[PDB]
């Protein structure tokens, strides 16, 4: 199956600010971006803890 | 805020900041205990900063309150964004003056074409990113229901409602979420969500204030 940690970052359509983690497969580690706060995909973390347990290696 | 200008410091005293650690979400201040913003602007260990310009530095009008009260509405739904308000308490009452001041509740829906002021420290690009120091404002209509769902087909509830210019170029962006969209002294709005910022075809989305007073009022009183 797809691996969700190899999906780009997604902000969504709501507007807020909220800075979240999201497993960069290029880079190989958790950075961050921009999360609207609503519709948010799997590869979004509220740590880089929470990023590097699920998306760690992928 | 995208295609806007400087408000100039405290020219929006009902204007809040949502910090979490750094802000997020914008609100207004409707009395002395009492800010409205919206549903997906919830956090955990929420601090209000009102009096605020520079968000980034003390400039000495500000007060910082936590939130010791959060609540959604009880019909919000996360997927669809329907009934995206959200009340939140003061832990102690902030010091009203000319610099911290509430905003008036609507007493009616304001019709379409009514110029609006929306105001936050959001996105000030369409594409990119550059988020502002001090606050921007952004002067825009009230769009009528038909516009707004001919632009999102099966996205617009009788909640919301759209505004902006549909050619583009004007509009609020991630981070002024929660703010105010204010039209002839009445808080008629809520930024909520759109189809990116300030694109053609796809005003901002907003939360329909009037259609939530009483609630509103009840449930200040009971909490
Ligand atoms: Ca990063
Ligand atoms: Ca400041
Ligand atoms: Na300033």
């Amino acid at each position: 199956r797809p691996d969700f940690c190899l999906e780009p970052p997604y902000t969504g359509p709501s507007k807020a600010r909220i800075i979240r983690y999201f497993y960069n497969a290029k880079a190989g580690l958790c950075q961050t971006f921009v999360y609207g706060g609503c519709r948010a995909k799997r590869n979004n973390f509220k740590s880089a803890e929470d990023c590097m347990r699920t998306c760690g290696g992928a | 805020i995208v295609g806007g200008y400087t408000c100039g410091a405290n020219t929006v005293p009902y204007q809040v900041s949502l910090n979490s650690g750094y802000h997020f979400c914008g609100g207004s201040l409707i009395n002395s205990q009492w800010v409205v913003s919206a549903a997906h602007c919830y956090k955990s260990g929420i601090q209000v900063r009102l009096g605020e310009d520079n968000i980034n530095v003390v400039e000495g009008n500000e007060q910082f309150i936590s939130a010791s009260k959060s609540i959604v509405h009880p019909s919000y739904n996360s997927n669809t964004l329907n009934n995206d308000i959200m009340l939140i308490k003061l832990k102690s009452a902030a010091s009203l003056x000319s610099r911290v001041a509430s905003i008036s509740l609507p007493t009616s829906c304001a019709s379409a074409g009514t110029q609006c002021l929306i105001s936050g420290w959001g996105n000030t690009k369409s594409s990119g990113t550059s988020y502002p120091d001090v606050l921007k404002c952004l002067k825009a209509p009230i769009l009528s229901d038909s516009s707004c769902k001919s632009a999102y087909p099966g996205q617009i509830t009788s909640n919301m409602f759209c505004a902006g210019y549909l050619e583009g170029g004007k509009d609020s962006c991630q981070g002024d979420s929660g703010g105010p969209v204010v039209c002839s002294g009445k808080l008629q709005g809520i930024v909520s969500w759109g189809s990116g910022c300030a694109q053609k075809n796809k005003p901002g989305v907003y939360t329909k204030v009037c259609n939530y007073v009483s609630w509103i009022k009840q449930t200040i009183a009971s909490n």
